[PDB]
């Protein structure tokens, strides 16, 4: 259990896909030569997860980058840190997928997958010992989401017992205008639903929600809302990237954090809350990154917590503190707040500390929650796709490609059950 | 009434009577004791030879004993060497089932993406 | 002769074993590289023909990391490479990959391991296997071990030690799952398990030492010791000497009631500022200094057997033990009319320099079998029951090929065991 | 008639044994070289009952040493008179028995019984006219007991015309050593009832009952306990060491003391009772019948001798010695069996014992050693009426109904006792 | 001649051998070593063709210490080691393994080295028995020589001094046993037993010596004098039982009623002379018989006086009519109310140096009276009071005797003691 292998796909995927590798170099001392220039062996204990060692003592991402639209690849080239990834890894394709979840899944995305999937073989064979896969993609796209979850399904017809790990993010028409996304979004959930292991649930609703409200941007860019998306990887990958008391892995968090396999859809969470590039004048105290994890205001779903209960929760506090004082305030919050934990299941949440703390801030706690409340994203997908369904809306772009309206019909039903399952354990009572 | 008996050397004897008496007048082989003594012996020895038949006779249920206990470990063994046999195949035999499970729907999916892919050329 | 072989699994057993084998060799003045400047320790040391001590041991692990500080450690030329065996996956808290996925491909190779170093014996009493209940290789691979160790070796002596899960200190939520299950099927193989609390040492850590928050080096180091109490009786000759046959006659009267009850005295702080042979014996009976959180007192003991060390003369341990069973508070058994067995060891305790306990003249370690070690069983059934009503976390065990009906099997036998636990102290 | 042969097994076994060579050589004058210098020739008179005479005008005592643990034999060539024992006599396995009785009388005491019956073969056959074999054992533990009783029965089986004479220790919960004392003493007697001649009955009941009341000894030890047996062994065995009137033997002894082959369970007493380190002869007399001097658990006037072997050691009037013994006699004439006429038999030996001027000791048969048994007998059921500790057993080889009959047995014995108590003129 | 054979079974009949040979050696003067400065002796002691004067005896114990003594004693060298037989193992006081086990392997043995006396005998007259009713060598092994002496020397005299057990001085709770286990095998082939009560014996040395615990060798010494006396015509040429079978016509009208009471004065101590009428006053106490038991709860058969030293013919009829006057000594109705009397010139003699003093003059009584049926009921009735719970009876089973012989022998003793009630 030590290599991971990453994907990133469509315009969403690569783009936060590049700003994790930035971020995660920083934090190890890898410029965007390669070449290590940190202080502390801590930054390569356990650098083997992500990168490859290479000739001329450099690290390579072990990064795949995927796209049927040929313009991002250039544009992750041209950005900060596009020459360190494998050049060999970049595969593309001749046109986008407009937006089309079939176009990415069946037809166009069928195409390049193939390719993709030789790029894939050659670097888990090169691998000791392979935890798993880890994919950046968007739901409401056509690539991303559609190719994204074609590869997600052919991945696991080679590797069945490697762990398959989603960050996914969700449309929101406040940030996207496109109306065929909640289409999108519905097909791809039914296929994360059956093929994938663990999904962090990225929500741009939540996202333009905490620019606006919390960040006082009136008109959020994707670069806005990315600072959050980058500052959440940087903080549910800490404990596999860095040596600590658990040796966490993909599996381990999997084992421990999802009770019934299709509840895998995690809320993420994380304090403090700030603005890309704004030097931070004080930071915060450990009862006060506690407090605020558990605040609606600070989750990147937009789902407000004490609306569902936790099933399980997994906590990582960053920097320099007293873990006398986490584990206090901590156990503090649950007995406090003991009516959103479910009670049949025991010391339901586990909390790390690393001394090593993200760039910019001095203290840092991230959240990775199992709750409930996360029905309420589904529900408000499950919505606007059934107001447009109602009225076969667009329909032929899809059944123009090849597809089926009993497979929409199917999708719906199965994120509607997964709804219902989220509300049976809500409601469970240990007696 | 004293009448003199003898006289000699070292000694001299004689009877004294006083009154006389009331009325007048007065009113195993070597084979039987060799046999004798030879069954003595006989049931010595018979007394002796029960008493080391009965020490003889537990002398038997002591290895009987040594034995069992032999037999209990061998019986332990191999009952723990089904038990795992059994246990590691059923094992096995699921995991390989539910492996085999799930390659089966995710052909099943591709199947249908061939499947999508003709309607498409048909229109 | 008269040698026992120590077999450790998963991180609990690795770590533990570091805090064990370093304590022997400084008991035993055994430099790092395995020589010395009583021929006792011989129990535990075989000698290679340089005068070179290596102990009777395995150290397994599924994951190479903790292995890995051993082989890099201190005492790194102290064993042979081939005793320190790892794979590349761990367990992921998985029993069912413990036991079968994961554990099945290297089972073969310890137990070969084990099979050479049961050859270098010429009196072999039996195996002491020190493992986690939570762990998924301390519980499936034990489980695995323990099966595979009465295939090979019959009805010869397994004795278990033990680590209980905590909330305070746990690492996995399924704990509950993986401690029924290698409960379950360990039971049949195990001579007699000493368990101990890792919420009971941690607060025993607190009170006793001041430590604020324990680490797993103050919890292990402490547990060591009573270890040595327990074992110093076979690496040393003393007045009174138990061996391994001594201790299961002595303690389990009945196969499955074979979980004693371990009690430590005097732990103090090193930096504060002697205790007699009757304070340290009244202190084994005193809740505070449990290795396992019971109430004795309600409870009855079927059997208590005392280890002394150090500075102790008979005469005392009579005298103390004369005032014990004068305790009404401390009940025993309506079958039971002699329950003490007494040891006496007379090296004192050993303490590691750099550690926080003190050195003493003279320390006990007694371990007891009452009825109340079953509240202890109580607890974990109930987490247990919490999950299980709901088959929460159950797919991944099913998914690598257990069945549910290991499940309820498994908790109706812990069931039997919480009855049988009520039957033996009936009047 | 002449040489014994001494066996002692087990933790118990040995530790007694060696303080009863420790006893006996300074009161023939042996050091622990094997050299003699005392300055009686009635020391040496019979003194190859016990002794071999070696070449180098040594003295090696005629004592074999077992143990299935090796440890207690090397504390014993350390003791004191270590030096003294034949180094060839020492017997001793290394698993040890566990405190189990079928471990002793099943797999690891077969494994080295041989071993142990070899070395008694070539002491009986460097002597010349065998009289028989002198025991010491616990019953509680699991050598002593369970190897020293498959001892017995295998000696009996290669010598069926010799006495074989036993001290057996009994347990007690108030100084115990295992929590299965009660299975091992019971399947003991079982093989002590059909299989020895004579048998002393020491009580770790009584030695603790005597240090702690009348000795005053608030926490009795082993060595204090040892103490008394030491100066029991001694008493016993007067009369075959130093050359009296009656000449005795293990074979008249046992024909004088035991009426039914069945009731050859001893009382044995001692007056003074004395502690480590620290007397008329009208009371000398009286302490025979004192509880407080038995060493054995049990009241006599709570029941009736059979027969009764006294022992006055010291100077002393024998005109004195038999009116008081007649004395007592008569006035607890209650207290003896009417159907054995002058069943009392007194030797004086003039030699005292090391410390004291005047001591007496006491043989007795009486029906009042049911108590002993009978306690015995509740703690075994009190256990097995539970099945505790059980497997322990089962697992050697043993069938359970090896543990009703051994129990069944000692009740019989219990009942055989009460029926003489009982029986009249 | 009339040779006379002395055979000595177990310890007591061995010990009290050596203080016969003792006195007879010291009467005769023999000294040790054997030479000697009448010939009647030769009867008891035949000659070397060395000088030397062998007493024509057999001693019989199983046990080496007590043989020993005589092989290394003061008259050592006396004996030849082919008349002392011994053994390794004791018949460990049980009658049964002294006439079964012991009996069958040195019975033909002894009745050899016995055959090679008889031998040296021109005229052999029968033996004299010494052995105890106690011990099992001297029970059991003396019924068995007996037995076969009468199939071995048909027509001779067989006379026993049986000593009879006391309590006081006795070694063993089965010596009743062993006592009525010996009379029912012996009975028919003994003619004359004298027995010597050890009591009665030791009560003697207490108040007439001055000794208030007796040992052995103080009773075998006054026990030598009573020998002596009953011998003393025998070994000089006296007048009266001057042959063996003169014996039994003197005092055993009855062949079953064969044990006489023999009473014996003066004991005088030596840390202190008396005449002959009180001497024979002495004779009528029961406080001087060799057996406890009252003369006048029986009448007599017979009643022979054996006067030894100086006594005149006229002093001892005066003595005797003193008696008639004053005491009543009723016989049976077939028998003449008298005695025989003998007077032996030679003058009693002591061991120098013991406790008994030299007197000029004694007597010893013989008389068959129904009063010594006492001493049988007190034995028999120890015998009940043990064999009816059978108490000890396993150890003579175990040596292969039947318990019917237990039985057997009782019945014998019951139709004894009818015999002498029938009689009296
Ligand atoms: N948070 C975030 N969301 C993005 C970003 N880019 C696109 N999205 C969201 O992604 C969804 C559309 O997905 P795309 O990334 O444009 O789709 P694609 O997979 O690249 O496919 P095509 O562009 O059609 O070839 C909408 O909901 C957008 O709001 C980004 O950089 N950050
Ligand atoms: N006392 C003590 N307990 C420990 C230690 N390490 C782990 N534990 C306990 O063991 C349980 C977790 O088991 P582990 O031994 O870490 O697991 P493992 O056997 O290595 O198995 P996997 O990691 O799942 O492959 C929890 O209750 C931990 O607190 C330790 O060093 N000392
Ligand atoms: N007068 C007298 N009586 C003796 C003497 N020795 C033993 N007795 C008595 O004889 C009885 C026992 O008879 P013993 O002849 O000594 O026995 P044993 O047959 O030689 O010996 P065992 O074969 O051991 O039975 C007891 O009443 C003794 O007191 C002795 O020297 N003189
Ligand atoms: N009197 C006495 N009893 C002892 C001594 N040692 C042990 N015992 C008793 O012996 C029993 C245990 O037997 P032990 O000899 O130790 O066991 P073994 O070596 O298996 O035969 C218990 O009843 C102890 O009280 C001792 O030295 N003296
Ligand atoms: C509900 O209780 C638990 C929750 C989570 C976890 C455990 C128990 N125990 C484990 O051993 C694995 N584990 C975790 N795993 C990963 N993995 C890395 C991939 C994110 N991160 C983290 C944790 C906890 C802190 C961050
Ligand atoms: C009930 O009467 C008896 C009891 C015991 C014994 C005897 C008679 N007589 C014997 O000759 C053997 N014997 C004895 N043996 C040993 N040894 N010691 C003693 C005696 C008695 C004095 C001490
Ligand atoms: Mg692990």
């Amino acid at each position: 259990m030590r290599e991971i292998v990453h994907i990133q796909a469509g315009q969403c995927g690569n783009q936060i896909g590049a700003k994790f590798w930035e971020v995660i170099s920083d934090e190890h001392g890898i410029d965007p030569t390669g070449s290590y220039h940190g202080d502390s062996d801590l930054q390569l204990e356990r650098i083997n997860v992500y990168y490859n060692e290479a000739t001329g003592n450099k690290y390579v991402p072990r990064a795949i980058l995927v796209d049927l639209e040929p313009g991002t690849m250039d544009s992750v080239r041209s950005g900060p840190f596009g020459q360190i990834f494998r050049p060999d890894n970049f595969v593309f394709g001749q046109s986008g997928a407009g937006n089309n979840w079939a176009k990415g899944h069946y037809t166009e995305g069928a195409e390049l997958v193939d390719s993709v999937l030789d790029v894939v073989r050659k670097e888990s064979e090169s691998c000791d010992c392979l935890q798993g896969f880890q994919l950046t993609h968007s739901l409401g796209g056509g690539t991303g989401s559609g190719m994204g979850t074609l590869l997600i399904s052919k991945i696991r017809e080679e590797y069945p017992d490697r762990i398959m790990n989603t960050f996914s993010v969700m449309p929101s028409p406040k940030v996207s205008d496109t109306v065929v996304e909640p289409y999108n979004a519905t097909l791809s959930v039914h296929q994360l639903v059956e093929n994938t292991d663990e999904t962090y649930c990225i929500d741009n609703e939540a996202l333009y929600d905490i620019c606006f409200r919390t960040l006082k941007l009136t008109t959020p860019t994707y670069g806005d809302l990315n600072h959050l998306v980058s500052a959440t990887m940087s903080g549910v990958t800490t404990c596999l990237r860095f040596p600590g008391q658990l040796n966490a892995d993909l599996r381990k968090l999997a084992v421990n954090m999802v009770p019934f396999p299709r509840l895998h859809f995690f809320m993420p969470g994380f304090a403090p809350l700030t603005s890309r590039g704004s030097q931070q004048y004080r930071a915060l105290t450990v009862p006060e990154l506690t407090q605020q994890m558990f605040d609606s205001k600070n989750m990147m779903a937009a789902c407000d917590p004490r609306h569902g209960r936790y099933l399980t929760v997994a906590a990582i506090f960053r920097g320099r503190m007293s873990m006398k004082e986490v584990d206090e305030q901590m156990l503090n919050v649950q007995n406090k707040n003991s009516s959103y934990f479910v009670e049949w299941i025991p010391n339901n949440v586990k909390t790390a500390v690393c001394d090593i703390p993200p760039r910019g801030l001095k203290m840092s706690a991230t959240f990775i929650g199992n709750s409930t409340a996360i029905q309420e994203l589904f529900k408000r997908i499950s919505e606007q796709f059934t107001a447009m369904f109602r009225r076969k809306a667009f329909l032929h772009w899809y059944t123009g490609e090849g597809m089926d309206e009993m497979e929409f019909t199917e999708a719906e039903s199965n994120m509607n059950d997964l709804v219902s399952e989220y509300q049976q354990y809500q409601d469970a009572t240990a007696d | 009434e004293v009448i003199e008996l003898n006289k000699a050397t070292s000694g001299q004897s004689w009877e004294v009577i006083l009154k006389p008496p009331s009325f007048d007048g007065v009113p195993p082989s070597l084979e039987e004791i060799q046999k004798k003594l030879e069954a003595a012996e006989e049931r010595r020895k018979y007394q002796e030879a029960e008493l080391l038949k009965h020490l003889a006779e537990k002398r038997e249920h002591e290895r009987e004993v040594i034995q069992k206990a032999i037999e209990e470990n061998n019986n332990f063994i191999k009952m723990a060497k089904e038990k795992l046999a059994q246990k590691m195949e059923s094992n096995k035999e699921n995991r390989e089932a539910h492996l085999a499970a799930m390659l089966e729907r995710l052909q099943e999916k591709d199947k249908h993406a061939e499947e999508v892919r003709k309607n498409k050329e048909l229109k | 002769m008269r040698e026992c072989i120590s077999i450790h699994v998963g991180q609990a057993g690795v770590q533990i074993g570091n805090a064990c084998w370093e304590l022997y060799c400084l008991e035993h003045g055994i430099q790092p590289d395995g020589q010395m400047p009583d021929d006792s320790f011989n129990t535990f040391f075989s000698e290679t023909g340089a005068g070179k001590h290596v102990p009777r041991a395995v150290f397994v692990d599924l994951e190479p990391t903790v292995i890995d500080e051993v082989r890099t450690g201190t005492y790194r030329q102290l064993f042979h490479p081939e005793q320190l065996i790892t794979g590349k996956e761990d367990a992921a808290n998985n029993y069912a990959r413990g036991h079968y996925t994961i554990g099945k491909e290297i089972i073969d190779l310890v137990l070969d391991r084990i099979r050479k170093l049961a050859d270098q014996c010429t009196g072999l009493q039996g195996f002491l296997v020190f493992h986690s209940f939570g762990g998924g290789t301390g519980s499936g691979f034990t489980s695995l071990l323990m099966e595979r160790l009465s295939v090979d070796y019959g009805k010869k002596s397994k004795l278990e030690f033990s680590i209980y899960p905590a909330p305070q200190v746990s690492t996995a939520v399924v704990e509950p799952y993986n401690s029924i299950l290698t409960t379950h099927t360990t039971l049949e193989h195990s001579d007699c398990a000493f368990m101990v609390d890792n919420e009971a040492i941690y607060d025993i850590c607190r009170r006793n030492l001041d430590i604020e928050r324990p680490t797993y080096t103050n919890l292990n180091r402490l547990i060591s010791q009573i270890v040595s109490s327990i074992t110093a009786s076979l690496r040393f000759d003393g007045a009174l000497n138990v061996d391994l046959t001594e201790f299961q006659t002595n303690l389990v009267p009945y196969p499955r009631i074979h979980f004693p009850l371990a009690t430590y005295a005097p732990v103090i702080s090193a930096e504060k500022a002697q205790l007699s042979v009757a304070e340290i014996t009244n202190a084994c009976f005193e809740p505070a200094n449990q290795m396992v959180k019971c109430d004795p007192r309600h409870g009855k003991y079927m059997a208590c057997c005392l280890l002394y060390r150090g500075d102790v003369v008979p005469k005392d341990v009579n005298a103390a033990i004369a005032t014990i069973k004068t305790k009404r508070s401390i009940q025993f058994v309506d079958w039971c009319p002699t329950g003490f067995k007494v040891g006496i060891n007379y090296q004192p305790p050993t303490v590691v320099p750099g550690g926080d306990l003190a050195k003493v003249q003279r320390a006990v370690c007694m371990l007891s079998n009452t009825t109340a070690i079953a509240e202890a069983w109580a607890r974990l059934d109930h987490k247990f029951d919490l999950m299980y009503a709901k088959r929460a976390f159950v797919h991944w065990y099913v998914g690598e090929g257990m069945e549910e009906g290991e499940f309820s099997e498994a908790r109706e036998d812990m069931a039997a065991l919480e009855k049988d636990y009520e039957e033996v102290g009936v009047d």
